[PDB]
RNA sequence: CAAGAACGACCGUAUAGUACGAGAGGAACUACGGUUGGUGGCCACUGGUGUACCGGUUGUUCGAGAGAGCACGUGCCGGGU
RNA sequence: UCGACCGAGUGGCUUGCUACCUCGAUGUCGGUUCCCUCCAUCCUGCCCGUGCAGAAGCGGGCAAGGGUGAGGUUGUUCGCC
RNA sequence: UCGGUGACUGCGACUCUCACUCCGGGAGGAGGACACCGAUAGCCGG
RNA sequence: UCGGGUGAGAACCCCGACGGCCUAAUGGAUAAGGGUUCCUCAGCACUGCUGAUCAGCUGAGGGUUAGCCGGUCCUAAGUCUCACCGCAACUCGACUGAGACGAAAUGGGAAACAGGUUAAUAUUCCUGUGCCAUCAUGCAGUGAAAGUUGACGCCCUGGGGUCGAUCACGCCGGGCAUUCGCCCGGUCGAACCGUCCAACUCCGUGGAAGCCGUAAUGGCAGGAAGCGGACGAACGGCGGCAUAGGGAAACGUGAUUCAACCUGGGGCCCAUGAAAAGACGAGCAUGAUGUCCGUACCGAGAACCGACACAGGUGUCCAUGGCGGCGAAAGCCAAGGCCUGUCGGGAGCAACCAACGUUAGGGAAUUCGGCAAGUUAGUCCCGUACCUUCGGAAGAAGGGAUGCCUGCUCCGGAACGGAGCAGGUCGCAGUGACUCGGAAGCUCGGACUGUCUAGUAACAACAUAGGUGACCGCAAAUCCGCAAGGACUCGUACGGUCACUGAAUCCUGCCCAGUGCAGGUAUCUGAACACCUCGUACAAGAGGACGAAGGACCUGUCAACGGCGGGGGUUAUGACCCUCUUAAGGUAGCGUAGUACCUUGCCGCAUCAGUAGCGGCUUGCAUGAAUGGAUUAACCAGAGCUUCACUGUCCCAACGUUGGGCCCGGUGAACUGUACAUUCCAGUGCGGAGUCUGGAGACACCCAGGGGGAAGCGAAGACCCUAU
RNA sequence: GAAGUCUGUUAGAGUUGGUGUCCUACAAUACCCUCUCGUGAUCUAUGUGUAGGGGUGAAAGGCCCAUCGAGUCCGGCAACA
């Protein structure tokens, strides 16, 4: 047959790529020398277009502007600062070491100086519970209980733009515009909906997948379609 | 009642208008001013808040300024202040 | 719309164009490449075997 | 020599409330009148057409008036040899 | 007047059988329009019988000159009304 | 065949740092003989 | 069309008149593309749907002038080169780094106007005037890089304001005029230099506790109005430029509405609307320099693409010419262009055909089906049902009005803006043409706008928001690459990916046996290396021990694939207990269905009559719950049905109009052709004969017709079988 | 003064019926009337990217220069039956 939707993707073509070059800014926490504080004032507030959330714009003491991924509640005039004596502020980052446990907090570090990986986007954050000079676990917005290196940086507070998706897009010229602005590609046809050559589930005189959805682990590109290696699939039981 | 999902006409069914009349409706509310105190505070695009009064511009929810989980960020604060 | 006459009409687009090298209106000025000769692709000038009989 | 169906069929009246029949009911020969279908022709009559013609009238242009052009092969409407 | 069983046939309108004709193609069904024909006759003409009083029928003979129309459902042919 | 004692190796359990990998501008930090990669074996694989 | 010109020759080459055609184009300027087609002279063998003295044709010659218009410079999505690395290798390949390329209408951008001139160029030449950049000199400065600009989305809207158009009133010239005195044109004048400034923002004064302000939002003791000031627009006003230029002349005053251009206020975003060179910041005078490339013409029913002088296709600007009217609509008419959507002449001009007009009475009887046609129509007033997601349904339906003339009223600063009143008055008809909905109901499907089979399918199919399930903590899930590497990703679970269902509403039952996925697993099974035994002076080989993933086995899971019967016990639908296969045994619903074989099921509605349609019943050949069930307002070039209105669809056809057809001049193909051929009725023959056989008929040639036959022409049958 | 809102041959886009005209065409997809959309998931110019078991696809096996259930060119090639 012929190579199914997931597989023209990976080829990067134009299609399949983000809008980068009406991008921003590319959001990471500043480098700070060492056991030092850095201050900054809020010029700002814009929309982030990688994101649909806004983001803060900073001038910093040394003369550095940069956009930042800002917290709630964060406004011009504002200072923020950043680094191990930081004040515990929202908008402010700091080791989660420095950090009081059972504060929420945003953009957090995988690793120490990455800038930040975990709850960037719309409304989520990260719960600080417990310190150690090993250790720090985070909860992470899945749920999930995170292992860090308490040298990770985080901002304090919960990002800002919260209760994003609450509202129906209603509409599929609203979807439309968000698309643009994404890596993806839209709209959607149902593999059921197509011919066999074109997809596993394509084909037959009327749409249904003519094999079980739940496809394995082990299956190759262009056959690992419909539900992945699912541990269970419906709502009830 | 319709609210602002009037501009829709026959369209989209009963959930969704109500949903867009009630999220607009708190959206465009009078909203005090975190600086001043005063009502005049408005939303200038997605998660963007700004008083008309003391020009301060800050970051609020998506439709509105504050959101549950930022008004809990302030008290986690204050609670751990005193251990 | 026919793919017919009716399409012929939007074509006033140049691409082949008498090419600097060997002369032949192969120099395609959208990929400044020779598609006869291999000017702006190769050094070597483009040439093959296919180009006649198996035998000669 | 050639062609034709150049005619086919029905209803009604007189016959007769007669013949027949207990009654109920109810014919025919013949002579008339009409209808229908087909056929060939014709245009006094009725009807259609009639961008021959005459009138009314909208828009616009020729300054108004008068008199006209265009509005699809008559602008439209009324009459019509 | 209806007419079983069994027996003998005629037609070539159905259906089946055969695979003789055409696969370098003989354009489908139904309808329509227009022409000619057959008779195993529905009406009309002339008759015979009657379980033929009359009237209305039923059955049969000769006979193909003319007629056999309009509608509702259905693509329908057919058929039902 | 009777036991203190090299080395080799089957076995499953563990700690290191020094290759190698990632983070860091750096100092260093996180991993670590695993992973990546190379070779091979079994299973799945319209 | 008439008359004329030229010529050997004139329907179509040119002049005049008359008559027409085009009005977002058939006019004006251009992009691409063409490439000399442009202009002149001389021609007619070629090309030109006829002819030609003409020409985009043939031959010769000529023609394109720039500091200011473009290119050039900048950067965009991107692209290339070199280096690095990969690859057996490269003319191949992704990243990273450096460099370069990448915009001629239509991104950014130093600077030009007016007049004149040629057969053909002109913001380029000529005359006059202006302007910019660089450099040199002199004076000033010595400030100089912070900042501003370049530089920005969509919707609504105020103010300023020019051209144009219009009004009023002068002047100049023209037209009409047997009457009226009206009608048309003009009334000019640039870049640039100087100057003025509304809005926004700000300052001082002031001191509002209900005032200030708007089309609207709004504003304020954190200081409103008022007053004073700072900064500060126009392609605009004003003065110069200008006794420059232009005009035959006059060579103009005011106004309204106001494209351009300037400058504000508001609203929207799960959407946030380039960058860089450059400019300003940063004076003046006098000189010098300003090179290189493009420039003709067409820009299309004959200069482009489509083999053609092809009815097709092909971007931008002129959206302000008059009447009209809501209008960039129709219709009519200027300016400008054209008679080249290029063959003509003749016949009341027949049949037949294309495209149309009218058609008495009837009124869908036509037909698969109202297909085609028709009806209705603009604006204002009245009035408006079921249903409904309260938005709609709705222009529902239905009813009335509509012109002209005379005199007025009201809103508004006013319009050559709008809304009314009274009186008079003509026609069959006042949206008089033109422009311009027919309406109502029942059922099915898909919620809606959207998408699609370029070229027989526009639909019920795809999409969609909405609902749901699955994977993944980012050194991830998913995906591309042989590799070097890469998309997602300037992203981080309110995220991406992978699937199913398909708005709303009420809902979504039972089944984990098979299959799939996933988890677990004492034991069983489970490869190779290493290890042990046997064998071999070594090796092949035979066996053993150990045991990964996987499997067996166990469990979870159906909004996973899918399934929901047969046969039996016991108060509408139905109830419960069973059995068997194979886990369960069809719940809520819906049901003769777009699913029902029987089938035109039965009953009812409707019709004279209804295999249709609708409702009810319903044992459902073979309904049923995100393989989503039911249902549903709104929407629809979607499928079926009913009613009113309408009508040449029909009864049943007629007459007329325009272009053909027919005759004449000129031009001038193609299809097709074994041969013979005036056939007809029968027969025969490989069973479907103009040609064989028997008869019949048959004098030759030509015109027009509608197409019975040549199993007519067109295509080595798509159906069907056969081919190792 | 909102709207993937309505009317609308404004421009522009699309292509339902006529199964009309054409069907050796004006045209290897045309003409006329009718019809749908026309502030948005809108239409469009120019530049630019994705390449053949590959792309592109609101999915029709649609489209990738009159070529698509695997483009075109040349070669294998005098393929084999
Ligand atoms: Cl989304
Ligand atoms: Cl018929
Ligand atoms: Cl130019
Ligand atoms: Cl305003
Ligand atoms: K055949
Ligand atoms: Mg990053
Ligand atoms: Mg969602
Ligand atoms: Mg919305
Ligand atoms: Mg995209
Ligand atoms: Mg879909
Ligand atoms: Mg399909
Ligand atoms: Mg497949
Ligand atoms: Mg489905
Ligand atoms: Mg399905
Ligand atoms: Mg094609
Ligand atoms: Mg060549
Ligand atoms: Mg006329
Ligand atoms: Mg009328
Ligand atoms: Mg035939
Ligand atoms: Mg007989
Ligand atoms: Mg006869
Ligand atoms: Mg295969
Ligand atoms: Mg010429
Ligand atoms: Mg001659
Ligand atoms: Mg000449
Ligand atoms: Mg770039
Ligand atoms: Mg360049
Ligand atoms: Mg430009
Ligand atoms: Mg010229
Ligand atoms: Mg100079
Ligand atoms: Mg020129
Ligand atoms: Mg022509
Ligand atoms: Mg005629
Ligand atoms: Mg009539
Ligand atoms: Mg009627
Ligand atoms: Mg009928
Ligand atoms: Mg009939
Ligand atoms: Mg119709
Ligand atoms: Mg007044
Ligand atoms: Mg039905
Ligand atoms: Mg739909
Ligand atoms: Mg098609
Ligand atoms: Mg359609
Ligand atoms: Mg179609
Ligand atoms: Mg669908
Ligand atoms: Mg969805
Ligand atoms: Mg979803
Ligand atoms: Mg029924
Ligand atoms: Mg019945
Ligand atoms: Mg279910
Ligand atoms: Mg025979
Ligand atoms: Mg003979
Ligand atoms: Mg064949
Ligand atoms: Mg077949
Ligand atoms: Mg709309
Ligand atoms: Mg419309
Ligand atoms: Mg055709
Ligand atoms: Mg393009
Ligand atoms: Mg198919
Ligand atoms: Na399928
Ligand atoms: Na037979
Ligand atoms: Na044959
Ligand atoms: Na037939
Ligand atoms: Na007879
Ligand atoms: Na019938
Ligand atoms: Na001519
Ligand atoms: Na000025
Ligand atoms: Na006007
Ligand atoms: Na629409
Ligand atoms: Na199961
Ligand atoms: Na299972
Ligand atoms: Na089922
Ligand atoms: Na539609
Ligand atoms: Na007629
Ligand atoms: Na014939
Ligand atoms: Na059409
Ligand atoms: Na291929
Ligand atoms: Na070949
Ligand atoms: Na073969």
């Amino acid at each position: 047959g012929r190579r199914i939707q997931g597989q023209r993707r990976g080829r990067g073509t134009s299609t399949f790529r983000a809008p980068s070059h009406r991008y921003k800014a590319d959001l990471e926490h500043r480098k700070v020398e060492d056991g030092d504080v850095i201050a900054g004032t809020v010029v700002d507030i814009e929309h982030d277009p990688a994101r649909s959330a806004p983001v803060a714009a900073v001038e910093f003491e040394d003369g550095d502007r940069r956009l930042i991924l800002a917290p709630e509640g964060v406004g011009v005039g504002d200072e923020l600062q950043v680094g191990v004596s930081a004040e515990i502020a929202p908008g402010n980052t700091l080791p989660l070491a420095e950090i009081p446990e059972g504060v929420p907090v945003c953009n957090v570090e995988s690793s120490p100086g990455d800038g930040g990986k975990f709850a960037r986007a719309s409304g989520v954050n990260a719960q600080l519970l417990t310190h150690d000079r090993n250790v720090a676990v985070v909860k992470l917005p899945s749920g999930e209980m995170k292992r860090l290196d308490p040298q990770c940086r985080a901002t304090i507070g919960v990002v800002a733009g919260g209760g994003r998706t609450d509202k129906p897009f209603v509409k599929a010229g609203n979807k439309h515009h968000k698309m643009k602005a994404r890596g993806t590609k839209w709209p959607n046809v149902r593999g059921v909906a197509m011919n066999a050559v074109d997809h596993p589930f394509g084909g037959g005189g009327r749409q249904h997948p003519g094999k079980p959805k739940s496809i394995s682990r082990n299956a190759p590109p262009g056959r690992k379609v419909g539900d992945i290696a699912s541990k269970r699939t419906g709502r009830g039981g | 009642k319709t609210g602002s999902s009037g501009r829709f006409g026959a369209r989209y069914g009963r959930v969704s208008r109500r949903r867009v009349a009630e999220i607009e409706s708190e959206m465009n509310e009078d909203h005090a001013c975190p600086n001043c105190g005063e009502d005049r505070v408005d939303r200038q695009g997605t998660g963007i808040w700004q008083c008309s009064y003391c020009d301060y511009k800050f970051t609020g929810g998506s439709y509105k300024p504050e959101t549950p989980g930022g008004k809990t960020v302030r008290r986690s604060i204050r609670a751990a202040l005193s251990e | 719309t026919g793919a017919g006459t009716p399409s012929q009409g939007k074509k006033n687009t140049t691409t082949h164009t008498k090419c600097r090298r060997c002369g032949e209106k192969s120099y395609h000025t959208k990929k400044k490449v020779c598609s006869s000769c291999g000017f702006g692709k190769s050094a070597k000038r483009r040439d093959y075997e296919w180009q006649s009989k198996a035998g000669e």
